[PDB]
DNA sequence: ATATCTGACACGTGCCTGGAGACTAGGGAGTAATCCCCTTGGCGGTTAAAACGCGGGGGACAGCGCGTACGTGCGTTTAAGCGGTGCTAGAGCTGTCTACGACCAATTGAGCGGCCTCGGCACCG
DNA sequence: CGGTGCCGAGGCCGCTCAATTGGTCGTAGACAGCTCTAGCACCGCTTAAACGCACGTACGCGCTGTCCCCCGCGTTTTAACCGCCAAGGGGATTACTCCCTAGTCTCCAGGCACGTGTCAGATAT
């Protein structure tokens, strides 16, 4: 087991684009940089975390690295929908 | 109100000297401006994002050497 | 009993994310549940749009089927994706 | 010492801030820091736009230097 | 014997066609060779001190695109 | 598909991998990543140096193209 | 108590330059950016366990990682250096 | 009872570098002392260097204290150092 | 114009191990309280840097004059992707056991914090 | 005509918590020992692609020369810096709940690795 997010992949295109077909080495290549992007931001963060001199990595933390790393308007709109997500989780069920 | 103004032309006629270059002709203190505005810029978001995580309201020399260490221009001397 | 990516109503498996993250605490790290969600968000959000414009570029290519040369051209018509990505891109 | 009048400085940077969060202070040792290192930063890129210009056989400076400079770097702003 | 010979003048030329420019004059299909060799020379020395690490003998896929990482050159498809 | 012939290519690689240790062999598929990788690094090489080249208001290209790009980029080889 | 080497580097200049005084702020820029490449070392030489899928770290990858970074002659001394002091530890009292 | 650094005649405190190390361990990096005598020799003889190229500056400049500049014009005379040293020189 | 043809792409299906709580549970971290250090306001000198004008003057800057360094274009090798063929040896994998790191005592002493006189420049007096 | 004292140096001592082992103890990786499939040789080969020669041509160097765009330099002038002054409010720091990771277990169900029809490039009638 090497795990991959191809399904996934396929699950939120079939969300926006419900009629699109997407070749294999496509989806491994998409794979391979949402995996870089996701170690970007997770070593960012714990620099973060190191950064604070604390310990324990929280929402705040991610959305202080992806800021970082994200320009203007996709920088806001990223912040909005993890900030929105967030709330949807915790005052829901 | 005239805030990048403020960057002189003999400011940067000094610069340039230091910089090795002596025959600056005159149409770049304009650009001058432009290029230093963007690079303050990126810069400077990163700082006040690294500022404002840490719950705080002012900015702190670590904060800009850690937005330069992002860039890959690290700068010595304060915390590494 | 809901799964929590599923609770959110979110796609990516909150879970498997919450252990990649576990690979690299630094002997500390703990994973404020939260964060996963909202990586996870990111990621898809950030995903969503890069797929977007590559099936742009596939349906104005009249193309059902994605090719590097797709995602190659779409990024290199948008400047934030090209700057996420700072990589050299195979094909 | 620096080249830049200080006060000037302060005036700039605090607007560039302000577009960001308002209200905002700064440790006066810091935008010195700053100052220092934007100075020591554009003295490099007029060091290789004269490199550049030396190259084009004429040795005073004109914006296509600058924006070649830019793109070659990869600031590519 | 001739190794560095190899690379063809009507490779670079073809490689500049696709490179966009059109118009490659001559002396420079040795000094091609000269920085295709440098550049060669350090992602190589990266790649084998990897692999050799590894205790292995033979130089895999992973070694050269870590190389490339390392260099802040990385390609994807294959390990990230 | 890829404008080199992979067959001295793979003379080259082994002889640069040969100063440095005998008898190593290579994974065909690396060769093959790294014969991609490397053109496409010439290819951005020759990309700015048409940019340099037109700033030098001349369209052919000479060594002193190349000697200041790889002075301006850092690699400073 | 934060750390600093600035004794040390005092040390083995008077073992190389027995002679030379040095000014403070000289020596914490030589403390910073010792501790920068110190860190460099660190996070590569976990970056190389983690890459060969391991766990623990051993002068033998200390040595990988500053044969990575560092180049030519002196990356054939520094070689030299860490295994001659591996060997003085280790076959020795 | 020898210190490890002293046992093996070395300068650098062998056990400050474990520990720092044991700051960035991923929660399983388990240090091999003798990594720790690797690295502090490297850190030791690349400092001796760095130094020898400092003092000879100074002593050429015809001044027994140590500036900023003179590590400047120091690495601006080797080529492998300022490899190293990537980073923009305060002053 | 279009069936087709192949792979290669979406559905359908047992067979896992990674997720969903329970609750400890212990602890990192929010949070209240202080406090006092640095960052703004803010006022005038000031003088030393910055426009402003004004010579002035120089280098650039595309305008000409100019053939052999660089695309065609066969024309001619010729080496190189193909095609197996081997092949084996290094690289994948697994028991095991064993050397090797965490731990708390001792402890201490080598490593943080004062201070000090040693010396340097340096004109102001 | 002057020789000299804040500021960093290296002892130098006083306080004190990171090495230093010792087994323990548990275990990650050597490490022996397998059973395999991809890098070399190891051949000749079609062709395309690399020289090569010849053609054949034009562009990166002279010239055009000047003139206005930039540099030096007074000439105001005006704002950066000082100097002060304050103050207060926000890092900073501390002591106190507490919620909030995680561990184990359950436990199971969506992923995973199969298969499988069907039709998008692709070809010719």
């Amino acid at each position: 087991r090497k795990e991959s997010y191809s399904i996934y992949v396929y699950k939120v295109l079939k969300q926006v684009h419900p009629d699109t077909g997407i070749s294999s080495k496509a989806m491994g290549i998409m794979n391979s940089f949402v995996n870089d992007i996701f170690e970007r931001i997770a070593g960012e963060a714990s620099r973060l975390a190191h950064y604070n001199k604390r310990s324990t990595i929280t929402s705040r933390e991610i959305q202080t690295a992806v800021r970082l790393l994200l320009p203007g308007e996709l920088a806001k709109h990223a912040v909005s929908e993890g900030t929105k997500a967030v709330t949807k989780y915790t005052s829901s069920k | 109100r005239d805030n990048i103004q403020g960057i002189t032309k003999p400011a940067i006629r000094r610069l340039a000297r230091r910089g090795g270059v002596k025959r600056i002709s005159g149409l770049i203190y304009e650009e001058t401006r432009g290029v230093l505005k963007v690079f303050l810029e990126n810069v400077i978001r990163d700082a006040v994002t690294y500022t404002e995580h840490a719950k705080r309201k002012t900015v702190t020399a670590m904060d800009v050497v850690y937005a330069l260490k992002r860039q890959g221009r690290t700068l010595y001397g304060f915390g590494g | 009993a809901v799964s929590r990516s599923q609770r959110a109503g979110l796609q990516f498996p909150v879970g498997r994310i919450h252990r990649h993250l576990k690979t690299r605490t630094t002997s500390h790290g703990r994973v404020g549940a939260t964060a996963a969600v909202y990586s996870a968000a990111i990621l898809e959000y950030l995903t969503a749009e890069v797929l977007e414009l590559a099936g742009n570029a596939s349906k104005d290519l009249k193309v059902k089927r994605i090719t590097p040369r797709h995602l190659q051209l779409a990024i290199r018509g948008d400047e934030e994706l090209d700057s996420l990505i700072k990589a050299t891109i195979a094909g | 010492e620096l080249l830049i009048r200080k006060l000037p400085f302060q005036r700039l940077v605090r607007e560039i801030a302000q577009d960001f969060k308002t209200d905002l202070r700064f440790q006066s040792s810091a935008v010195m820091a700053l100052q220092e290192a934007c100075e020591a930063y554009l003295v490099g890129l007029f060091e290789d736009t004269n490199l550049c210009a030396i190259h084009a056989k004429r040795v005073t400076i004109m914006p296509k230097d600058i924006q070649l400079a830019r793109r070659i770097r990869g600031e590519r702003a």
